[PDB]
């Protein structure tokens, strides 16, 4: 049976470190991974293969799983690149956040999944691979951290929690500067502007239970505000979101995602934050969420949790900073830590 | 047609509206009769100059990186259901191949005037700040002596020099230049966001002497900002004929706009600007639009110029709203073809 | 013409009589020493590139009717050994007790945080053990590891050992900004032992910044003799300190760390001012490089205003 | 005045009459595909980059006393629709067929090394069954697989679609540059079992490279009646083609590949030229851009004279 | 007991690939690693902690070791992100050589032993790190390639394998464009221009076996080059390189320091090769080897043989391209495909 | 002192070599008096100007570049035994702060005609090319009319427009104002390197006009470049009281020096560029060195400036070594 186990601070051989809880302190033998990446995964957390048994028989409550998929785009390529900048972003943290006061590594049992895999050209199978990947971590027991890759990534990842949902309801979330709502583009029902429509078609995802938050400007055509208008769905533009406050706006739209619902898909394009803080993107915008907003949006998203959280289009050779991969290890684990502290709580388990 | 509103179909109208001319618009000549009956209501000039910089080079390939950023945004903003669509075109660069600078300036008069006599609104892309003091004079003389202009620019520089190294004519001189033009009383000059360091005393001293009432970031930010805006807003408006609007994106936070001339962070934040905008659009016209100082090879990701395309596109799109042209927002992806 | 220093200021030799003969209010000291940096490297390279970045600005400051003209030297470099940490440090000691002897402010740029230590030791041995001193740090990391790979005075060790500084009573020290996980439990744990009572950023944003600020403010300068301000600019939002050696998303903008700046000036004085970490391999067109000449250049003029130092 | 053309030339339309009538002998055609692209990101962006960097250069070639002035014009690029390939590739088909009837040499500029299948199954439509196609492509990477990832024209498929044509002969087909270890035991055993000669770069420098170009050269032009030549520019050395999606170091130099530039020109002619896997995200001052519009402009000037 | 296993083209979960020979023919299933990294070790080869039991239960022939520690440096700090930016480059090739037709990571059972753990500020410590983890490594039946990390990894690299050939003989060979024989710098006698007094003060390491080739201009004090006079040590500098012929040169030297010796240490900075091929480096200099030059003494040394090849100074942060970190692989991969052509040749086994 | 010979010892005397003045020379005046008394052979002179480019900016910051590398190396030269220690001063920038470009020339020449007058020989680090029209004619002059200067220039540019935009005194005219001046015979004048699509035609013409004998990157491929580098040296030196030599190393190979304003790949090697030195270094003296065209914004890793540094400090290390200028080899650390 599958075994969870890590080494604190990564280093085996001679001066490998035991401790049960030494990756919440200081490294103790030597520096860990602060500088220098070695072979480091998500969180430093044990490697699981994307398989029901095995994630069951870890007990891990979260699967990390990245889905560099970036040839359903009709931007640019880059987002492939997200992955690996995340991952070696987070050697940059301990798991343990003083904010929350919560060990995110033990508490969730946190595993890195790797890659889904690819077939370049060929955006149909690539994302039947994501749905069928995305079902081994839900049908293993956990909640995902879904990360991108193109935005076509909530297509395979909502209709893989509508299927283990069943006869359940399914709340979806997108927040992003653009609407994404596109029927199709270019006759294509499944390139990254269809998130919307494409949960809306579900079986059980409802319009009343979706909903848009911080889009502004131009790379929005009309077709994309329609869906929205015809269907009835909430959308908090980001003008709306500064006028009244994140805080009235993400609690008013997490009710609504959430209102009689099983599960909540939230997928999150990285282009909703403000392009100062976020320049590595497929399509940086200006005009949106300034830095301390964007924890503040993934505090409010753990309070109220999700069962799949995607984060998409981060493109990491666009800054020569580490200003962008940062920030989305930040999404991450402000998440976490919020969603622990409010499960703990509520005397709940993950 | 209107298939530019929305996501393309397939089949021969698959496309890719990232693959230059600004906003994809029409390209026509610098030619009044032309642009007079192309139909459309600003013409875009890229000003490739950068012989009256004496700080960072950079602004001369501006006009490029500008027309390529907008090529990453449609048309329609559905914030104002607005269409700009038709509504500008690209009229290329003004042509200085290895010519003085005295001959580069005549042909951006040349250039404005022409445009001017159209009817249509220049938007001129530079290039450096001493293009404004060219641009400004043939506005200056296309209203002639019987009108008043009024004169509104954002930057973290007053360039109030009256000379630079013996000369009248270069970039730090612009708002000296621009405040002698003979229909342009100081009353209704604006200039908004200069900060500490970046203004040399005899620069303040001879506004001072001008009586140059411009708002400091200090006092915009002692103002809350948009009451102060208002207030200039309405000095440059209130009693002109024409009005002429220029930005420096060294006005934003360093932050939100790195590929510039010359920044120092404390600057104006995106969301404050785009408020802005629209306060400048509730007058319901503008005569001269104008953007300097731009350095794409110190922009990172493309932010200093995307900000610039989305600060001038929404200024476009609130202008219509303005003006009640809005397009049929009944109108369906279905009603094609 | 050809010397690149701190503002276009005079160079100065490190010499307590040449520098209070010279005129200036402070003394600049470069240390491009990196050997306690235990995260990416760069920092080696900050004091070039921030002396570089100043050349860019007037010296006037026409909010304030201040000229910052004569009021810095720049010192130069310490000269150190590499790979010879214990020398360096003495060689930094050294140096900052010269400068302090003159009676002009060291502005001390490194280089990785661990400076602080030593800087912060040889403005404890000057003043002396019948004296107080205050200290305020702004950054996004506590730095209170009592050890760190077993090891003493390396950056994440600073306030730990400044901490120890046998007349600084921990009701005189303030760091401001601490937030997000770089920030393991032991260095909560230790502030919570000592006393360390640090302005989180959360904290900050709950109080609306300013209120708290202003606490820690006077819990540094009042009763105190002499008082220490040092800087890592990763407590500023990362997207105005992205060329800094771990940035942070989530913290200060410019805007309100000059108004920070301008709180501080009001108590009339300070007796060493640090900038550690800056990173310029990772900045974004010299933003976080330019923010940190910002903050030291409006607090030098504000100041110079609170002492009705004007044109 | 304000649009950015290969060399500042002509904007042409991409039809065949009003090629055949503005007087140039070549139409540059950009391509900024990548959906072929199996490796790093950045090749979309190569059509636009090298336009640029040809407007620092000089028409006039003193050595040569050639003015490439009025040889070129710019079609722009293809339109294509993203996420749609089979639609991307017909649009990339008819344009070159289009050129082709032109009478013009199409400049084929990607984009990933995807778009040279199509190119030439272009040429080799456009001179029909009765004709023979000569093909020589210079790169590090043999792209000898018959299938990736279970797909058939992806760009390491490249050159196993290309040798499939009907009237190509393997023995017109060269390859030359092939080094390093992107190159899987399947495209040597498809190679060898195909008959494909080509030349790595250990039996370049064993030769003294420059009378094995000769002779492959040679089995390229002698005999055929069209010729395509293309160049994914990490055949060269990595220090002077940075900016490519997959640098190789231990390549040629580019006074190397210069002189085999000459050495094309001698035999008089050329039917299409490709350029592919220029990465402008990877490159270092514009090198590998440079070297590129180079050695196509050294080509049109050689050529000339 | 410990096992040799990985998974050809990385990805375990649904689409997982599983033929035996499958990492040298193009990916079936998807894409492999070769657009997004995803969790790829050296060449992809298992994951073995550096401990003699455990590499000896794998058979594992080659071991790579990165050692990052960039703090025993007189120059600048940067080579502890060398061995993230290696790795990573791997992932852009096949493990199969064409040129020498040999399967690298079958032929030799290579395997990734992580990192060095560092001490920072402690080059004491930190170098007896690294000589107690290549210990492992040689005790464990291996050969070792280590990659820095900066030039003092010699001092610790060879006093390893010194301890490791006890009564045996011990050559040492150091390419670099700096001759690295300070007696001490500024009284410490174990930075990284040290490296050549230190292997000649091993017991068992001899003048007659040491040379230096590569060396050229003025970061080159003279007590450098007074030690090579003083102690008859030959030094071939980058001009005579040039005039005579890199081959004529390198069969020479390899002759040299291998004649009568049990084992060879091979030290080689990345700097020998000019700053046209590789401007990641602590000290680029100019007027060196050329790319086809790096590649053809990676050849020859494979065809001669060394115990341990380390490869240090690489600063990837400094190059915007992959040209440096991909020179650096093929450093490696010629070496191995040589030796493995060669040992193939001679009848013999890793 | 021999100290700087050595690596450093410890104690108070640890140092770090890298952490400015040109190889980290004293700082003397710009006043013929005080060189002459510093007893160097060279005096560094920066030349931060760029208003005779009409390419793209950057060679403004390339002597703060140019000095910031040469801190990279010791002044010691193990191939030749000579040491650069004391051989040169660092007389700072010329400097030009808001003036007209006609009175920063004339600073320059002032500069340079001070320079000379001492009897050091100037290296001048520009800046753009314009800047060695002027300090050309400060060396024709010195030297007077009843003396030859020799001049001789490597560049992928022959610099032979007649006017430019209504001027005469820009970069791209520097050849043709240099090739201009009463007491340099053309006979006494080479240029190496000029590259296709870097010249017009009439470059071309007007060189064949006035009898330019350049040596093209193609003229010096078809003789293995150094027999035709020999020739041209021996034409500048021979029967020359003085000798100019300039570099724009845009002459190199592109990926070999990248921070340049203008490059094109296929230029000269790093491992040519080197031989060419001794080449030169050979004939035993030299009047003026410039360095034009650094880009700083350009470069990566400071290739080309670290080749520049590179080759002109191997210039006067050859030199040296020419003229028997070299150490005691018995000198040793253990003598400190
Ligand atoms: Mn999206
Ligand atoms: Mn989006
Ligand atoms: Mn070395
Ligand atoms: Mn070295």
């Amino acid at each position: 049976t599958a075994k969870w186990q890590f080494t604190p601070h990564q280093h085996r051989g001679p001066a490998e470190q035991f401790g049960e809880n030494d990756h919440i302190y200081s490294p103790k033998l030597h520096n860990g991974s602060f500088k220098s990446r070695g072979l480091a995964t998500f969180m430093g957390a044990p490697y699981c293969p994307p398989d029901r048994h095995k994630i069951r028989e870890m007990g891990a409550k979260i699967c990390f799983l990245a889905v560099p998929w970036d040839q359903g785009q009709i931007v640019r390529a880059g987002a492939s690149q997200g992955a690996a900048g995340l991952r070696d972003a987070t050697t940059q943290y301990f798991p343990y956040m003083f904010e929350y006061d919560v060990d995110l590594l033990s508490f969730f049992r946190v595993v890195d999944c790797g890659d889904v895999p690819t077939v370049p050209g060929n955006n149909i199978k690539s994302q039947e691979y994501t749905a069928d990947y995305v079902t081994e971590c839900l049908e293993g027991g956990a909640k995902v951290i879904l990360f991108g890759g193109d935005h076509s990534l909530p297509i395979p990842g909502a209709k893989a929690l509508s299927r283990f949902t069943g006869s359940g309801k399914m709340g979806y979330l997108h927040v992003d500067c653009h609407l994404d709502a596109g029927p199709d583009w270019a006759g294509n029902l499944i390139t990254n502007c269809s998130g919307a429509p494409r949960a809306l078609d579900l079986p059980n995802c409802n319009a009343r239970n979706m909903a848009h938050m911080g889009s502004r400007n131009s790379l929005n055509p009309k077709d994309w505000w329609d869906f929205y208008v015809d269907n009835e769905i909430r959308v908090v533009t980001m003008p709306e979101m500064i006028e009244r406050g994140l805080e009235v706006c993400a609690n008013e739209i997490f009710e609504r995602v959430k209102k009689d619902t099983d599960s909540l898909y939230f997928t999150w394009d990285t282009d909703s934050i403000d392009i100062s803080c976020m320049p590595a993107n497929s399509a940086p915008e200006c005009y949106g969420l300034k830095g301390r907003e964007v924890i503040q949006l993934a505090r409010i998203a753990g309070r109220h949790g999700c069962d799949i959280l995607d984060i998409v289009e981060l493109c990491p050779y666009f800054d020569p900073s580490q200003i962008s991969v940062k920030m989305t290890v930040n999404m991450i684990y402000h998440y976490l830590g919020s969603r622990a502290q409010t499960l703990r709580q509520q005397g709940k388990q993950p | 047609s209107y298939a530019h509103l929305f996501s393309p179909l397939g089949g021969d109208a698959g496309d890719n509206y990232r693959a230059i001319t600004f906003l994809r618009s029409a390209h026509v000549p610098l030619n009044a009769e032309a642009l007079k009956a192309c139909g459309a209501k600003y013409a875009f000039v890229g000003v490739p100059f950068d012989e009256g910089n004496i700080g960072k080079p950079g602004s001369e390939d501006a006009p490029r990186e500008f027309r390529l950023i907008t090529q990453e945004y449609f048309s329609y903003w559905f914030e104002y259901n607005v269409d700009l669509h038709g509504k500008a075109v690209d009229c290329g660069d003004v042509s200085m191949p290895k010519v003085s600078p005295e001959v580069a300036h005549e042909r951006i008069y040349r250039a404005v005037r022409e445009v001017l006599k159209s009817g249509l609104i220049p938007i001129i892309c530079g290039g450096d700040r001493s293009i404004s003091i060219t641009a400004a004079r043939a506005l200056s003389d296309h209203i002639g002596p019987q009108k008043k202009m009024g004169y509104m620019h954002f930057g973290a520089q007053l360039d109030m020099a009256d000379s630079w190294a013996g000369e009248r004519n270069l970039a730090p001189c612009a708002m000296a230049r621009i405040t002698e033009l003979p229909n342009l009383d100081i009353r209704n000059v604006a200039h908004l966001g200069a900060r500490n360091a970046m203004n040399p005393k005899d620069h303040i001293d001879l506004s001072k002497e001008r009586g140059l009432q411009y708002d400091s970031m200090f006092d915009l930010f002692d103002a809350g900002i948009y009451p102060l805006v208002e207030r200039s807003i309405d000095r440059v408006w209130s009693g002109t004929d024409a009005q002429y609007l220029g930005f420096n994106f060294n006005v934003m936070d360093s932050s939100t706009a790195p590929g510039v001339t010359s920044t120092e962070p404390g600057g104006l934040e995106s969301r404050e600007m785009m408020r802005i905008v629209d306060m400048i659009a509730k007058r319901g016209g503008v005569s001269v639009i104008d953007l300097t100082e731009l350095c794409p090879i110190f922009d990172i990701s493309g932010t200093a110029a995307r900000l610039a395309a989305c600060v001038i596109m929404r200024l476009m799109a609130s202008l219509a709203a303005q003006d009640g042209d809005v397009i049929d927002d009944k109108l369906r992806r279905t009603d094609l073809v």
